[PDB]
RNA sequence: UGCGCAGAUACCGGGAGGAACGCCGAUGGCGAAGGCAGCCACCUGGUCCACCCGUGACGCUGAGGCGCGAAAGCGUGGGGAGCAAACCGGAUUAGAUACCCGGGUAGUCCACGCCCUAAACGAUGCGCGCUAGGUCUCUGGGUCUCCUGGGGGCCGAAGCUAACGCGU
C-alpha cells in the first residue's frame, strides 16, 4: 500500500502553500508515487496486465497534467520535473 | 505491521513434556518472526467433524497477534515443519459483523 | 417453519469458531443452506459462506454427511 | 465359517444393473449378488424385479451365516432401488437403518460426453 | 467389441498422482474487452458514496502507433488423473468413411515464447445535455413509511421505427 503518513509527507513536500491538497503539483507528485510503486510491482509480476492498464492511465493523467503546467507557468513546470526527475 | 489470528491444531495425544515442548517452539517462531502477542486461547482437545491425520480429535491453540505483514507467510511455513502441528491457519483480524440487531 | 436467523439472538457471523451457532446453518448433508432457508440477506449470506468454509478447514464443521433414512 | 449377527447391506443402483453385497460390521464382504448372478442378462438386470431378486438372494446367503440384522447403505439412482430396499425389509433379515451415500464430486473430473448432454 | 478365475465387479483400510472446485449460487457481483468461482496470505488495478476542503477548463473524441485479446493451433521443456479430433475396433444401415457402444494419440494442465481469429453479440462506437411513471434487485449515504446516489432487470408517457421493437 501507501500508508496515510507516506502520502501525507508528499503532500507536505509539494504543496504550494499550507492546506494545498489538490494542485497540479501535489497531483503530479502523488501519481509519481503511485507509478513508481506500481512499476516496482510490475518488474516482478510481468503477467499482471489488468494492473498494467491502471499504469497507462496514471502515465496519461500525468502527461495531461504536466502539459497544462508547462502551458501556464513554464517555470514551476521545470522546477517540478527537476524535483521529481521526469520528461526530458 | 498488522493484526492477525494464528490457529494451530495439534496432536491430541500428548503428555506435558511433549505438549509444552511444541508450545514452546511455537513461541520461538512467533518471536523469531516479529510477532508480539495480544490474547491467547486454549480450548485444547476438541472433536473434529471429520478425522484429520487419522485422528478424531484435535488440540487447539489460537493467538491474536501483531507482526510484520510481509513475513506472515514465512512464519506459517515454519509453523508446520513440525509433525505434531497438523493445521496452521493464519487470518487477518477483523471487525466482528453481527446480525439479529 | 423457521428461518435459521429467526431462531438465534445476536451473533458474530465473522466468527469461524462458534460451531454451536454455525452448525445450524447446515443441512443434514452438511451443505450450506440456501438464503430462502437461512433467512439472511445477500450480504450476510456472503460473509457466512466464507466463515463456514474456514471452519471446515479447521475440522469443526463438515464438508459432507449422508442422508439418514431414504 | 463364523456366525455374524449383524452388519451392512450395501446397495449399488445404476441404470443398467443393481448389485448388493453384505458385510460384517467393519465392511468385510460376507456374500453378494447382482442382476446377472440371478438369471437375467443384458438389459433386464436393471428392472426393479432383477433388483428385488438379487437383493433377496443375497440376504438368504447371509442368513446362512445366521445374519439377523443390517444397516443398509444405498448408492446410485436406478430402477431397482426402492425395490431392493423393500426386498431386504421383507426378507425377514431385520433392517436397522438406511442411508443414501452416493458419491458426488465437488466438481472433479471431466465427465464423458454422454453425461454432459447437460453440456 | 471389452474387461474378469494371474480373482475383476460390489465392500473396508492405506498410499501415489493430475485436473476441476459441490452446497453457498442468484433474475447476483467484478472487469474496457476477451474473461473472472474452494480456503488462506502477500503484491496490485479499477470503481461507488459522503464531507463540499484543495487546483482552476487542466476538457471530449481520437486516423496512425502501442498494449490486451476466448477456443483451436505452433516452438522448447515439463507434466499427464479424467476427457478426447485422428486412429483401432463393436454395432446400425440399402450403404454408414456418421449419429449409439469399447478403446485411443495429439491436445486439454504448467513454464517460457509465437499466432491475433470468432454468432470477439446488446449483432446497438465513445462522451455530454435534455425528455412521465410503475415494479424487482445489487452496493452506498440520510432525518432509514421511504428519500438521495451508483449499478442490474422487466413494463411501458412523449416520441421513433418498414415492421418486430426501442423507450432516463
Ligand atoms: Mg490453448
Ligand atoms: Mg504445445
Ligand atoms: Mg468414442
Amino acid at each position: 500500500p501507501i500508508t496515510k503518513e507516506e502520502k501525507q509527507k508528499v503532500i507536505q513536500e509539494f504543496a504550494r502553500f499550507p492546506g494545498d491538497t489538490g494542485s497540479t503539483e501535489v497531483q503530479v507528485a502523488l501519481l509519481t508515487l503511485r507509478i513508481n510503486r506500481l512499476s516496482e510491482h510490475l518488474k516482478v509480476h510481468k503477467k499482471d496486465h489488468h494492473s498494467h492498464r491502471g499504469l497507462l492511465m496514471m502515465v496519461g493523467q500525468r502527461r495531461r497534467l504536466l502539459r497544462y503546467l508547462q502551458r501556464e507557468d513554464p517555470e514551476r513546470y521545470r522546477a517540478l520535473i527537476e524535483k521529481l526527475g521526469i520528461r526530458g | 505491521m498488522r493484526r492477525y489470528e494464528v490457529n494451530i491444531v495439534l496432536n491430541p495425544n500428548l503428555d506435558q513434556s511433549q505438549l509444552a515442548l511444541e508450545k514452546e517452539i511455537i513461541q520461538r517462531a512467533l518471536e523469531n518472526y516479529g510477532a508480539r502477542v495480544e490474547k491467547v486461547e486454549e480450548l485444547g482437545l476438541r472433536r473434529l467433524a471429520y478425522p484429520i491425520a487419522k485422528d478424531p480429535q484435535g488440540y487447539f491453540l489460537w493467538y491474536q497477534v501483531e507482526m510484520p505483514e510481509d513475513r506472515v507467510n514465512d512464519l506459517a511455513r515454519e509453523l508446520r515443519i513440525r509433525d505434531n502441528v497438523r493445521r496452521v491457519m493464519v487470518v487477518k483480524s477483523q471487525e466482528p459483523f453481527l446480525a439479529n440487531a | 417453519k423457521a428461518k435459521v436467523k429467526a431462531t438465534l439472538g445476536e451473533f458474530d457471523l465473522r466468527d469461524y469458531r462458534n460451531v454451536e451457532v454455525l452448525k445450524r446453518f447446515l443441512s443434514e448433508t452438511g451443505k450450506i443452506l440456501p438464503r430462502r432457508r437461512t433467512g439472511l440477506s445477500a450480504k450476510e449470506q456472503r460473509i457466512l459462506a466464507k466463515t463456514i468454509k474456514r471452519a471446515r478447514i479447521l475440522g469443526l464443521l463438515p464438508f459432507t454427511e449422508k442422508l439418514v433414512r431414504k | 465359517k463364523r456366525q455374524v449377527a449383524s452388519g451392512r447391506a450395501y446397495i449399488h443402483a445404476s441404470y443398467n444393473n443393481t448389485i448388493v453385497t453384505i458385510t460384517d460390521p467393519d465392511g468385510n464382504p460376507i456374500t453378494w449378488s447382482s442382476g446377472g448372478v440371478i438369471g437375467y442378462k443384458g438389459s433386464r438386470k436393471g428392472t426393479p424385479y432383477a433388483a428385488q431378486l438379487a437383493a433377496l438372494d443375497a440376504a438368504k446367503k447371509a442368513m446362512a451365516y445366521g445374519m439377523q440384522s443390517v444397516d443398509v447403505i444405498v448408492r446410485g439412482t436406478g430402477a431397482g432401488r426402492e425395490q431392493a430396499i423393500r426386498a431386504l425389509q421383507a426378507s425377514g433379515l431385520q433392517v436397522k437403518s438406511i442411508v443414501d451415500d452416493t458419491p458426488v464430486p465437488h466438481n472433479g473430473c471431466r465427465p464423458k460426453k454422454k453425461f454432459r448432454k447437460a453440456s
